[PDB]
RNA sequence: AGAUCUUGGUGGUAGUAGCAAAUAUUCAAACGAGAACUUUGAAGGCCGAAGUGGAGAAGGGUUCCAUGUGAACAGCAGUUGA
RNA sequence: UCUGGGUCGGGGUUUCGUACGUAGCAGAGCAGCUCCCUCGCUGCGAUCUAUUGAAAGUCAGCCCUCGACACAAGGGUUUGU
């Protein structure tokens, strides 16, 4: 019931899931599970990546 | 019974290996008759051992 | 001459092996 | 129990039920349903059974 | 086992009016059904099946 | 009657878990073969070389996850034996396992 | 009764340590009283021409080659074998 | 047993990431065919797009089946105040 937060993929991220990323330049991330964070840390594109809602929206 | 003499002998008049001889599975007994090259010859002119062609080694991926 | 009975079993005379293999070309006994 | 961790009344507010055989993403069936849409299964579901 | 939401009662803890999520204990608990009784008796060398 | 033939499908990916690499395919033909022996109760069991060859199609650890064999409980009167039946299990080449059954097949 | 005595024999240890260097075997058949190991066939693999290939020198001395045996030997077995 | 437990199949879950084939006036271009066409068509060509969150796996120690198949009142050894 708390703040209900987004991914790199653009999935839901229930509470007590996933990690959160605080960049040194004062911008927070938050990631649903290791494949969306290491994803997003090889600075890959998520409108590329078949499975991400922002993809789905371009395409 | 045993053909360990009869596929070497095969092997020295078809001119090739161990590898490339094949003796008739069926004809076992006629095959194990045949202590002499002469017999060879004659079982390799029936058909009965038979010179098994060249494993397939292409250059067509290197070409 | 050749019938259906005897090609059917001509077929397994002349496979001595699988996909790849010689036929076999003739089985002659001779005395 | 006489201590202030003990005796004191607990107010569920969310139960999770992602889930657990893997990285569960979903709460329930009708939410997963409506999140991705019908599929190809649903789509030959519907042609086959009319 | 799963996970819960709730808010805190704890007054002088950070947590105080607060949400967190903690681990939890399923466990399935059908009813008892009773099909006897027991009586002890104490005696000096302990309790002793009547 | 005891001259019945079955056609079935075996997990091989479901016995096979576990097996180290040099095993898998030695362990498939053991699987099988105690399969067959499940279902037929005969402890004869005969393994075509074809379905000998389905097994090893890809080598020694990469065994096929499923395989369509077909059981045929045959008489063994061909020689005094201690079994009086024996079942010889043959290859199916099939192009999807999805929705097939056990299925009785006749002679 | 002794001499870490001489020679020979026998125990416990003990059915124990162990039979773990170099990727790997499987299916059917034959012979046979008996087959994990022999043979044949079919697969899957290795040596990968500085070879686990084909031939010699030194050394060995009949190990070469056929047929047969299944006692002993080939540290499991064997219908196989230097 | 008011059956049972298996084996397949199905559904769910989940993992990865969008299969083969076909189609495209997509595609750096190149090589051919022009009575021709009035801007055209025939091949080779990585990659792209649609089919297609598709394809594939998923208990072997995942969950639910009641769909199909066969099997289960069988075996052996002992035990007396
Ligand atoms: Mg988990
Ligand atoms: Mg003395
Ligand atoms: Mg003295
Ligand atoms: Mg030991
Ligand atoms: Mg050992
Ligand atoms: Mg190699
Ligand atoms: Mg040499
Ligand atoms: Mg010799
Ligand atoms: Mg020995
Ligand atoms: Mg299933």
């Amino acid at each position: 019931m708390k703040v209900e937060l987004c991914s790199f993929s653009g999935y839901k991220i229930y509470p007590g899931h996933g990690r959160r990323y605080a960049r040194t330049d004062g911008k927070v991330f938050q990631f649903l599970n290791a494949k969306c964070e290491s994803a997003f840390l090889s600075k890959r594109n998520p409108r590329q990546i078949n499975w991400t809602v922002l993809y789905r929206r371009k395409h | 019974s045993m053909l360990r003499l009869q596929k070497r002998l095969a092997s020295s008049v078809l001119r090739c290996g161990k590898k490339k001889v094949w003796l008739d599975p069926n004809e076992t007994n006629e095959i194990a008759n045949a202590n002499s090259r002469q017999q060879i010859r004659k079982l390799i002119k029936d058909g009965l051992i038979i010179r098994k062609p060249v494993t397939v080694h292409s250059r067509a991926r290197c070409r | 001459i050749m019938n259906q009975e005897k090609l059917a079993k001509l077929q397994a005379q002349v496979r001595i092996g699988g996909k790849g293999t010689a036929r076999r070309k003739k089985k002659v006994v001779h005395r | 129990q006489t201590k202030r961790r003990a005796l004191e009344k607990i107010d569920l507010k969310f139960i999770d039920t992602t889930s657990k055989f893997g990285h569960g993403r979903f709460q329930t069936m009708e939410e997963k349903k409506a999140f991705m849409g019908p599929l190809k299964k649903d789509r030959i579901a519907k042609e086959e059974g009319a | 086992m799963t996970h819960i939401v709730r808010e805190v009662d704890r007054p002088g803890s950070k947590v105080n009016k607060k949400e967190v999520v903690e681990a939890v204990t399923i466990v399935e608990t059908p009813p008892m059904v009773v099909v006897g009784i027991v009586g002890y008796v104490e005696t000096p060398r302990g309790l002793r099946t009547f | 009657n005891e001259v019945v033939t079955r056609e079935y499908t075996i997990n091989i990916h479901k016995r096979i878990h576990g097996v180290g690499f040099k095993k898998r395919a030695p362990r498939a033909l053991k699987e099988i073969r105690k399969f067959a022996m499940k279902e037929m109760g005969t402890p004869d069991v005969r393994i075509d070389t074809r379905l000998n060859k389905a097994v090893w199609a890809k080598g020694i650890r990469n065994v096929p996850y499923r395989i369509r064999v077909r059981l045929s409980r045959k008489r063994n009167e061909d020689e005094d034996s201690p079994n009086k039946l024996y079942t010889l299990v043959t290859y199916v080449p099939v192009t999807t396992f999805k929705n097939l059954q056990t299925v009785n097949v006749d002679e």
